[PDB]
């Protein structure tokens, strides 16, 4: 096929849904080394990378995105921008695109959600899983109490089966 | 009213990563070291260089910091030194892939 | 070795004075404020601009430091903010006479 | 050229920390010092000497200057102060490479020592009385140079 299944994905995510230090322990290898050295601080694309590597849709070794390797010798994309581009290059057209996104807009659907917007100086946005009610971490949709200065402008969703 | 990171050149993004990280190494505050490494990670996100380059660059930083730069006054001039390390001959080959 | 201050551009010399000073304003160490200030002094000696410019630029630094710079980490990103301030619209007109 | 005895005595009045020199001169010089913009008092002290001995820095010098409470002008860049000495007194009396005190034995006046190693100054400007300096000379073999290595010393003798 082409995309992982939702329950698998949600579980793998549960495995990496911890601090970035933990994510580093877990994956180890160069991912770990870069996390320990303080080079990677945002673990969001690492987790999404892990989810794809753990559900039988591995990031290819020759994929045109910046990646480093883990203990498992699999590959982890470490930039949010590269992670987001990777989703569209590797899964095709999304099923949903929404300007000024809030939870109600994604109701009754499920899978990988991307929220882009301004206010984070280190991240164009956020990539996470959405189960039709909540995200596997934080959605950062309109009014999320963890947004801070982040104003979400577009949300896009690829449905997972 | 501040410029976005993306409006710097790639060379400038890498130089700023070096300058920021260097400031992290000379800070004594836990607070300032954390601020420094979060700041550097923004630059890293914006750069198109592979992570290896940044690791090498950290090595070069550690070496060039043991250089003494002085002036007509007491002081360590570490902040200046960081700005100089960022624009150094040693760092320059790491701006390319 | 390290590059001399004189091998930079007058614009860059000014930007670096601003950044160095700004680090000074954001430090909580007193020896880091002293370091920042000695460093900044070194950039002022090489600059060809009038003192008055540096005074106005200090004003702009104080103003722009109030601005909030956020990210995915909880800190205030002051180190990044200093580099941004040195390259801001508000500082540019002071690069000339 | 100002008389040596006066130069020397005048210099003693500003031979203190920068903060002090600022309190003393006041005005925009003190404003910039209070601000921490000026950290090197060398050219300001030399300005003070010149101003206090009847050879004051002209308002329209082609060198960066700023006023004190006395409404006299003070140059805040060592590079400018140095160029100023040649612009105003003309040729020097002595120029010596690798400058040592022995090279200036038996002559009094204004001494400039250029060299590398200090990031904020191409050299030092001070008074020399035939054996000792107003503050530190920074000649070769001097113990308080640090990173500074003097490459040439130039003397304008004062009457």
């Amino acid at each position: 096929m082409n995309r992982p299944s939702f329950n698998e994905a949600w579980l793998a995510f549960r495995k990496v849904n911890h601090s970035v230090a933990d994510v580093g322990s877990i994956i180890g290898g160069n991912v770990g080394k870069n996390i320990t050295g303080g080079y990677f601080q945002n673990a969001c694309p690492i987790r999404m990378s892990y989810v794809l590597n753990a559900t039988g849709f591995p990031i290819a070794r020759n994929s045109p995105y910046a990646k480093v390797s883990g203990a498992d010798n699999k590959f982890y994309i470490y930039r949010v921008n590269d992670m987001i581009d990777y989703l569209t290059h590797t899964m095709g057209k999304p099923d949903l695109i929404v300007n000024n996104p809030k939870q109600s807009d994604f109701i009754g659907k499920k899978g990988i959600i991307v929220v882009k917007g301004h206010g984070w100086s280190n991240a164009r946005g956020h990539v996470t899983l959405w189960n039709g009610s909540i995200c596997s971490d934080q959605c950062h949709l309109l009014n999320d109490p963890d947004n801070g200065p982040f104003v979400p402008e577009v949300g896009t969703l690829w449905i997972l089966p | 009213t501040l410029p976005d990171i993306s409006t710097f050149s790639q060379q400038q993004i890498f130089e700023n990563w070096v300058q920021n990280r260097c400031i992290g190494k000379i800070a004594d505050s836990k607070s300032l070291k954390e601020d420094a490494d979060a700041s550097a990670a923004a630059w890293l996100e914006a750069s198109n260089l592979p992570a290896e380059n940044f690791e090498k660059a950290d090595e070069v930083i550690v070496s060039l910091l043991k250089q003494k730069v002085g002036g007509t006054e007491p002081g360590h001039y570490q902040i200046l030194k960081c700005t100089l390390i960022a624009n150094s001959d040693a760092i320059r080959p790491l701006k390319s892939s």
